[PDB]
């Protein structure tokens, strides 16, 4: 221990169409302990109703899990997901891009 | 194409916060289709596939038997590993297993696998020949003994090439529209100028099953492999995955690069460049 | 299906 930080990714199911319903995708890899913490932001405000996947592990042991919601894009609503972690000092907070 | 089922097991302690959580998945490839967690509210063993569901009440009762008695078993497991490391009473441990069956394209058992690790770290393992034990350091020792003792890898050897494999070929059978249907990729090349003389072309692959993939830039056909920048395949949450690959290249040579596309469910690899 | 396993033979 010898703890491994989470690699985050934050990107949508489906290619993103303003006005059309989608999924908020937060994948969280590659830590170790497994205890973690995610949410879901929209305009910096937590997302209520998230879920996730069963914790499972990959061949080196690290974890992984996605969380996610239903979402509808638009041009102006901001996506994010906070990620806290015994690894992290603070929250890592990365922004949807819808090109990533 | 070939095969796998794995359970994975996590076991995790948490002094003062109540007896330690354990949780167990099984996968077919990369489709989950079973989970239990100690910690639900009536712990019991739950589908998460939907060709499983049809699995009967003993089914699910010997499941949720097996994995009740796991918990119990982990649960003096973290103690005895605690024990082994010289460990206060007072931190958090984890203990992980993988066990399973590996089949070849044609159903023949490939080869067996059971490894364990401790902290993350690797711990003990059955070796190929499903019968010898590999110990990563002394503590893992008192394992193999006590495992050598009880004669434990013959009896995973018996499960390994018997229970996993017919319990896999029935899996794949019930389930033989979606584990045996590989989804090729949906791929496109999008261009993002970054600069005057530098934009960054990105390759997509979407829309995927299974998650192995193989995504490159070439440079006038040669590889570029330090210059790429390559995302983790990432699931979708549909069951299929996704992935991109890109290069940041001199503008006005976006044709001297091509996204190169290996997946099982393509008719052929593809080969795609930026289409202006 | 996952292995049965007695706690007798199988703990660490």
């Amino acid at each position: 221990m010898i703890q491994r930080t989470p690699k985050i990714q934050v990107y949508s199911r489906h290619p993103a169409e303003n006005g059309k319903s989608n999924f908020l995708n937060c994948y969280v890899s590659g830590f170790h302990p497994s205890d973690i913490e995610v949410d879901l932001l929209k305009n910096g405000e937590r997302i209520e109703k998230v879920e996730h996947s069963d914790l499972s592990f990959s061949k080196d042991w690290s974890f992984y899990l996605l969380y996610y919601t239903e979402f509808t894009p638009t041009e102006k609503d901001e996506y994010a997901c906070r990620v806290n972690h015994v690894t992290l000092s603070q929250p890592k907070i990365v922004k949807w891009d819808r090109d990533m | 194409g070939s095969h796998s089922m794995r359970y994975f097991y996590t076991a995790m302690s948490r002094p003062g916060r109540g007896e330690p959580r354990f949780i167990a998945v099984g996968y077919v490839d990369d489709t989950q289709f079973v989970r239990f967690d100690s910690d639900a509210a009536s712990p019991r063993t739950e589908p998460r596939a939907p060709w499983i569901e049809q699995e009967g009440p003993e089914y699910w009762d010997r499941n949720t038997q097996i994995f009740k008695t796991n918990t119990q078993t982990y649960r003096e497991s973290l103690r005895n590993l605690r024990g082994y490391y010289n460990q206060s009473e007072a931190g958090s441990h984890i203990i992980q297993r993988m066990y399973g069956c590996d089949l070849g394209p044609d159903g023949r058992l490939l080869r067996g696998h059971d490894q364990s690790a401790y902290d993350g770290k690797d711990y003990i393992a059955l070796n190929e020949d499903l019968s010898s034990w590999t110990a990563a350091d002394t503590a893992a020792q008192i394992t193999q003994r006590k495992w050598e003792a009880a004669r434990v890898a013959e009896q995973r050897r018996a499960y390994l090439e018997g229970l996993c494999v017919e319990w896999l070929r029935r899996y794949l059978e019930n389930g033989k529209e979606t584990l045996q249907r590989a989804d090729p990729p949906k791929t496109h090349v999008t261009h993002h100028p970054v600069s005057d003389h530098e934009a960054t072309l990105r390759c997509w692959a979407l829309g995927f099953y299974p998650a192995e993939i193989t995504l490159t830039w070439q440079r006038d056909g040669e590889d570029q492999t330090q210059d790429t920048e390559l995302v983790e395949t990432r699931p979708a949450g549909d069951r299929t995955f996704q992935k991109w690959a890109a290069v940041v290249v001199p503008s006005g040579e976006e044709q001297r690069y091509t996204c190169h596309v290996q997946h099982e469910g393509l008719p052929k690899p593809l080969t795609l460049r930026w289409e202006p | 299906c996952p292995s049965q396993e007695p706690m007798s033979i199988y703990v660490y």
